[PDB]
């Protein structure tokens, strides 16, 4: 695989399957597949968010939203977007705005790790053999699969919302 | 090597190379695996009869309500073989042939040729290529049937 | 500072005042760039006033409000006559600007952005002050006459109170 | 011992480009960014909630108590700057704490900005 | 870049807007990637309408449990709402395919235009060129002709 070895035991069905049904990855270079991950991971993590918000507003707790409409906004979280006030959809636009020009410009992520928006890598150890701890590894994997798992979950949630109720 | 037949040579009028010739092999193959289950399906709807029923989604207790060659649909098993084709593309995006080292070998999983009856190459990989090709001429002359001559039987 | 990219035949080197006497080469970058940005937003605040009093927009501003283009007041008015929510997208959209695209790198030149081209032009190139000494200079002429007249403008509006023909005698 | 919340790049990161600390930063420059920000936070609790929060003006009242609060902060600031004087901002072969005070100056002067502008906002929006 | 296989005859190196005085080496085949697949796709779309118009609507059911004899579908814009969301997304997952088979990521054999087809493949007699040069210079003319026909079917109403 040679440059695949940098993102290598961390997907697949199981840890250690390169899936890659397409050659999305093979003659890419080391950086661009760093990358991918990059944009896997912020895809991933954020569909996580995005599947809790969609259940936590599908079931009937959209308070702000309901105490700024004052009144109680459609669960349909498709249908609730719309009653939310322009205002609030701005500021939520801008308060994201805020976080990604935070994490890129003023704290940037490594260039070897674009994924560690939080920055473990300077504190983290990943590399040692306890067994008590150094399951960083599997701890990435819960990661990527329930966010694999969410990016396809929270499509079926919009593509069913919006066609077939 | 391989499907070479015995009536006719390389029966190229028309690849003719080598890794050309493996990305077509794994295309006949594949090609001819689905018209003989495609050829033995179709025909199954029929003597025997529309075999299915049990609770389905929104078919519950279905009897293949999904009749005629081409199956038509109106939310009757025809809408179900869209699972039929979702899952068809999970053996094909993790049984596939992307690690598929040879022109259509997918490791012989279900171990039918580890002595229990097929073999390796000779006229068995040969036999499986020419079988193909026979079906997938007459799943498509039996769908002219059922368009413009009838149905099946 | 003689030389640098905004000296021009009317006043030379005009520092009247004196408040770059000393190098202070720091405080001349940033000067610089504010002078840039304060002359490209004038240059287009002052097209904006201008355009509006012979041409609007066909639309609506906020069809939810039955607030058309038309009936915008022109001038420091409709500020308390765009809905709130507008003025507020416009804000988000040139934060946007200001942290993404235009975003000025301290490596490159004062004015410099790593996404537009040669006149502002969306989709860009690298700076080449050299070759580009006539318009670079060009621009902040442009933008120091522009920042005259658009305080101007705004001042004629708060004393005439209107952006009409007596606004502009 | 290294944390996550302080240690880490992005904590570090983070800490190292507020206006305290960035680098490349006049005193005056950092003053004015802290005021600001402190000078258009502190007209809310005022303008709201006040004891004139009704009052058809409601938000002058919030500006002048903003910019009453920049104020004593920044007298704080004087004290401690007159009383402690910080050195780490002055330049070299300064009076020392000078680089403080212009700090603590100028943040008064951003507080009374930010509250102006955020008056501003509210009346005209 | 001035010596690529866009450059005709009728008009030299052709950027007025300048888009080659910073575009990058990578960048060139990338647009030129662009160019290829816009131009096959608009050779495609071209014939997709004026082949229904001569040619007669297909033979057929389309949909075999909605009743769509091709005929009730117009041939030109508005037919979007015609077809149905499934061979909108079958024909979407087959041309899905035609991009997640053999990649064309930067640098690869995809990315210059070349996927495997050689339904014309000349024995080099100095027309490598010429067909690649036509192929070009064809998808910028149907690029033009289907935003005129585009245009046509639209502002008209209905077909051209
Ligand atoms: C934003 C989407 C996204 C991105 C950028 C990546 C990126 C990556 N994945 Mg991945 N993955 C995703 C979503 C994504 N994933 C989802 C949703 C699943 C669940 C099925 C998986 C499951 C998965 C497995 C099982 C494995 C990877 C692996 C990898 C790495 C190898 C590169 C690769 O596979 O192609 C990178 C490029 C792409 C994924 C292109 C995106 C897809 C294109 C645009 C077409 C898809 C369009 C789609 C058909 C239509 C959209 C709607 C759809 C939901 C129906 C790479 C870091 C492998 C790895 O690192 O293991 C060591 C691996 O084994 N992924
Ligand atoms: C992908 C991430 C994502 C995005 C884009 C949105 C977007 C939105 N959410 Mg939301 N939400 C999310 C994740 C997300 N949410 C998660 C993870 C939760 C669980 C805590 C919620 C819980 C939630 C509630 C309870 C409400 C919204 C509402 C809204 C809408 C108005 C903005 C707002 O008040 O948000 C506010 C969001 C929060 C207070 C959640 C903060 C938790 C963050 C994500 C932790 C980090 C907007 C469409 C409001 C609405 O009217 O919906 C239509 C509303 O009342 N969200
Ligand atoms: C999916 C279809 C498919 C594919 C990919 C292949 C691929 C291959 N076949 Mg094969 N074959 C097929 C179907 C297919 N076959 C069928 C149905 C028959 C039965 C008649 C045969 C009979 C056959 C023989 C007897 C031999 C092969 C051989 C080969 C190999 C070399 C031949 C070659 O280069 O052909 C290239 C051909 C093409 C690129 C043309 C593709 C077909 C076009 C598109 C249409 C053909 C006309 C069709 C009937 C009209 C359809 C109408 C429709 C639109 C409505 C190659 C691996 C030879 C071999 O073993 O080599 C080692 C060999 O001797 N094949
Ligand atoms: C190309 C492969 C293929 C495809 C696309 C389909 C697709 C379909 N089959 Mg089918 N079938 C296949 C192979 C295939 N089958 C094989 C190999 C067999 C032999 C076991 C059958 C036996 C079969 C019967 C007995 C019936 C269908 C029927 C159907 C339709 C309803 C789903 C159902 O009950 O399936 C059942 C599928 C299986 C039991 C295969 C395992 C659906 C369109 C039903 C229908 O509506 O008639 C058209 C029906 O009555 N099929
Ligand atoms: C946003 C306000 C602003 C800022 C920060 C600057 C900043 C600057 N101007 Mg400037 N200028 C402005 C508005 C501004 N200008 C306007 C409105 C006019 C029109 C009257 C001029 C006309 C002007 C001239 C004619 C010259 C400068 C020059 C300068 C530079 C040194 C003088 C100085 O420090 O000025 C504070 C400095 C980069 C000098 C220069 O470019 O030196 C190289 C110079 O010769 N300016
Ligand atoms: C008792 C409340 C109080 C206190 C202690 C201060 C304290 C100070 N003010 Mg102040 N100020 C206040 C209320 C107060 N202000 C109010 C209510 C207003 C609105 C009219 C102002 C308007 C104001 C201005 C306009 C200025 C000050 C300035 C100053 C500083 C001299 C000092 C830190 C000056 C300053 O910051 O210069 C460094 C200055 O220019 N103040
Ligand atoms: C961006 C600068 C700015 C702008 C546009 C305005 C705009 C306005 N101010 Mg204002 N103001 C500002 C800065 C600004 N102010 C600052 C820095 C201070 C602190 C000295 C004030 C103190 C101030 C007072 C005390 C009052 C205004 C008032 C007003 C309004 C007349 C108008 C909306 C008046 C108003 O309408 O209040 C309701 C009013 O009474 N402003
Ligand atoms: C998707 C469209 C597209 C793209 C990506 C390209 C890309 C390319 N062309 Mg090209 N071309 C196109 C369409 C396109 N072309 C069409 C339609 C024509 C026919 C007029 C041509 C004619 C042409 C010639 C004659 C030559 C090229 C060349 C080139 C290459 C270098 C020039 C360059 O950077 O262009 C970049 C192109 C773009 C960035 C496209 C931007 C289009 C703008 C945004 C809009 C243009 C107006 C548009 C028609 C408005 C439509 C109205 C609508 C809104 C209603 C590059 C690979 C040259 C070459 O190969 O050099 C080696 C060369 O000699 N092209
Ligand atoms: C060579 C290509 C071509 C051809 C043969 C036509 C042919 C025609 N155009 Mg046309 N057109 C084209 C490209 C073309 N168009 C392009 C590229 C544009 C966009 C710039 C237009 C925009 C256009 C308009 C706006 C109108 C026509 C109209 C017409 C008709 C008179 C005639 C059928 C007229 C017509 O029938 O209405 C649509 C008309 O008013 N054309
Ligand atoms: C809630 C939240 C949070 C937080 C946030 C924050 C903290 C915010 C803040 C904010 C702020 C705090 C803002 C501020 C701003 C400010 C401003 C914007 C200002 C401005 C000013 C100005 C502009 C001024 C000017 C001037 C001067 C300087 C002087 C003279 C006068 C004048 C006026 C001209 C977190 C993330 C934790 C999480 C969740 C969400």
């Amino acid at each position: 695989r040679e440059a695949p070895k940098v993102l290598a035991g961390t997907g697949g069905p199981l840890p250690e399957s390169f899936w890659d049904p397409a050659g999305f990855t093979n003659n890419k270079t080391d950086e661009e597949l760093l990358f991918y991950r990059a944009a896997e991971l912020k895809h991933g993590r954020i569909a996580m968010a995005a599947v809790v918000g969609w259940f936590t507003n599908a079931s009937g707790f959209h308070y702000l939203g309901d105490l700024w409409l004052k009144k109680p906004a459609s669960d349909n979280p498709i249908e609730a977007f719309n009653q939310l006030s322009l205002l609030g959809v701005f500021q939520m636009v801008f308060f994201i705005g805020c976080l990604e020009w935070l994490t890129t410009v003023p704290c940037p992520p490594p260039k070897d790790a674009p994924w560690d928006v939080i920055g473990m890598s300077d504190v983290l150890e990943e590399d040692t053999d306890e067994n008590p701890m150094a399951e960083y590894k599997k701890i990435q994997m819960q990661e990527l699969n329930n966010s694999r798992l969410a990016m396809v979950a929270i499509i079926g949630l919009i593509v069913q919302a919006t066609t077939t109720g | 090597e391989l499907g070479v037949q015995a009536p006719v040579g390389f029966w190229d009028p028309v690849d003719g190379n080598v890794a050309s010739f493996r990305r077509r092999r794994t295309v006949e193959l594949k090609h001819g695996r689905i018209s003989m289950l495609a050829a033995m399906g179709y025909m199954t709807p029929e003597i025997t009869g529309k075999f299915p029923g049990y609770l389905s989604p929104s078919t519950l207790l279905k009897y293949d309500d999904i009749p005629n060659g081409l199956g038509a649909i109106s939310k009757v098993p025809a809408l179900g073989w869209a699972q039929i084709f979702v899952y068809c593309g999970y053996a094909e995006l993790s049984q596939d042939q992307t690690p598929g080292s040879p022109g259509a070998e997918g490791n012989f999983g279900f171990k039918v040729l580890t002595s229990s009856d097929p073999d390796s190459l000779e006229k068995k990989l040969a036999s499986e290529i020419a079988n193909g090709r026979l079906a997938m001429m007459a799943f498509t002359g039996m769908a002219t049937q059922d368009g413009l001559t009838g149905s099946a039987w | 500072f003689e030389g640098e990219l905004g000296v021009t035949p009317p006043m030379g080197y005009f520092d009247p005042l004196g408040l770059s006497s000393d190098g202070d080469k720091k405080t001349f970058i940033r000067r610089r760039k504010s002078e840039l940005k304060n002359g490209r937003v004038a240059m287009w605040a002052c097209m904006g006033w201008i355009v509006p009093e012979w041409y609007r927009f066909p639309g609506e501003l906020s069809p939810s409000s039955g607030l058309k283009f038309s009936e915008i007041p022109n001038g420091m008015a409709a500020l308390k006559a765009l809905p709130t929510e507008a003025w507020a997208q416009m804000g988000a959209f040139v934060a946007l600007l200001e942290l993404g695209p235009l975003w000025q790198d301290e490596s490159r030149a004062p004015g410099d952005f790593k996404t537009c081209a040669k006149y502002g032009f969306p989709m860009g190139s690298d700076s080449d002050p050299v070759k580009n000494q006539y318009s670079l200079n060009s621009e902040i002429n442009n933008g120091r006459l522009a920042m005259m007249a658009i305080t101007g403008m705004v001042f004629q509006n708060g004393i005439t109170g209107t952006t009409g023909p007596e606004m502009w005698a | 011992v290294i944390t996550l919340t302080e240690n880490g790049l992005f904590a570090k990161q983070f800490l190292s480009a507020l206006a305290f600390y960035r680098e490349g930063l006049k005193p005056w420059q950092r003053g004015l960014e802290i005021g600001m920000a402190h000078g258009y936070f502190l007209i809310g609790p005022f303008t709201s909630l006040g004891p004139l929060r009704n009052t058809p003006e409601a938000a002058t009242v919030g500006l002048l108590c903003g910019c009453a609060i920049v104020g004593i902060v920044s007298i704080g600031g004087l004290i401690f700057g007159s009383t402690i004087k910080p050195t780490r901002f002055d330049k070299d072969g300064d009076k020392p704490g000078a680089g403080f005070i212009e700090m603590i100056n100028w943040h008064a002067v951003g507080g009374l900005g930010g509250a102006g502008f955020a008056h501003a906002l509210i009346t005209v929006f």
